[PDB]
């Protein structure tokens, strides 16, 4: 399959099947996300969540969320893919990661890039200045944090000032990745990925992971992408079966223009190819990425 | 600024 990615390489026509792959993605209705009421509930007037796949907040005033529920069907995995929380909607993202029992959060831009703030703080930054959502009454405390030289391992606790209640939540920062860009290399961008496996974030003993960029299509895209694929090839019996073009658009039937550049879409590929190598065997020395990622 | 793509 491999030799199969040079092919495509050689001939440099990933611009050629990123466009195709544009104009056979689906292309479903956002009438809520339209509506007058929700304007000010969404960071880009082109990025929408399909009326159909929209996540739905609990809250009785408006059920708005620019937040997407994904779910692969054939793979057994579902990822919430969201936007970049804004100044007024950190509540609801934190609302919605409540009221879907979410385990493990995955940020893969940064507050700022290129001198523009693409998201909000919407968790505190010092474990002494816990945040409190008076509209949405919610409280979160930041708990411990491990610092890696391309990404964050926070650890939060979420609650709920009306139940009582309180969660752990894991937050997954990878704050190296550039918007429309690609991660330094797949060995980084596997390590990653492998540490939000066995975090149990995605383990469908919970809800599903919420996974967000400054829009959550582009780098959220290539995310979920590499992460579904690789799920099919331990599953199918044939791994070299899964189509990554088939899947993508799949997944387009659940959130508009995942996947934002044919350079994402060709790394997508790399993941894969670089990541069925542990699913494959990985030679008779795995853990190999560990030492190739460049951590600290 | 409004937009995700350009």
């Amino acid at each position: 399959m491999e030799k199969e990615f040079e092919q495509i390489d050689k001939s440099g026509s990933w611009a050629a099947i990123y466009q195709d792959i544009r104009h056979e993605a689906s292309d479903f209705p956002c009438r809520v996300a339209k509506l007058p009421k929700n304007k000010n509930r969404n960071r880009y007037r082109d990025v929408s969540p399909f009326d159909h796949s929209r996540i739905k907040l609990h809250q009785e005033d408006n059920d708005y969320i620019n937040a997407s529920l994904i779910k692969m069907e054939e793979a057994q995995r579902s990822y919430i893919l969201t936007q970049g929380p804004l100044p007024n909607t950190c509540g609801h993202f934190w609302e919605m990661v409540w009221e879907q029992k979410s385990r493990g959060v995955v940020m893969l831009n940064r507050v700022m890039e290129k001198g523009s703030l693409k998201c909000a703080q919407y968790w505190p930054q010092k474990e002494e200045k816990e945040m409190i959502f008076e509209d949405t009454n919610l409280k979160l405390t930041l708990i411990s944090e491990d610092i890696k030289s391309y990404y964050t391992v926070r650890q939060l606790e979420l609650e709920n000032l009306t139940t009582q209640e309180t969660r752990e939540i894991l937050h997954f920062h990878y704050t190296t990745w550039p918007a429309f860009g690609v991660p330094e290399s797949p060995a980084s961008f596997l390590n990653f990925l492998f540490k939000v496996r066995e975090s149990g974030s995605l383990s469908p003993e919970h809800g599903p992971v919420v996974v967000h960029a400054s829009a959550g299509i582009g780098r959220s895209g290539t995310f979920c992408l590499a992460d579904t694929c690789l799920l099919l090839m331990d599953k199918r019996k044939d791994p070299s079966s899964v189509d990554i073009k088939k899947v993508l658009l799949e997944m387009r039937k659940f959130r508009m223009g995942l996947i934002a550049t044919a350079d994402q879409l060709r790394f997508s590929y790399l993941a894969v190819i670089e990541g069925a190598k542990f699913i494959m065997g990985d030679s008779s020395v795995q853990d190999q990425w560990k030492e190739l990622s460049h951590e600290d | 600024k409004e937009y995700y793509k350009v």
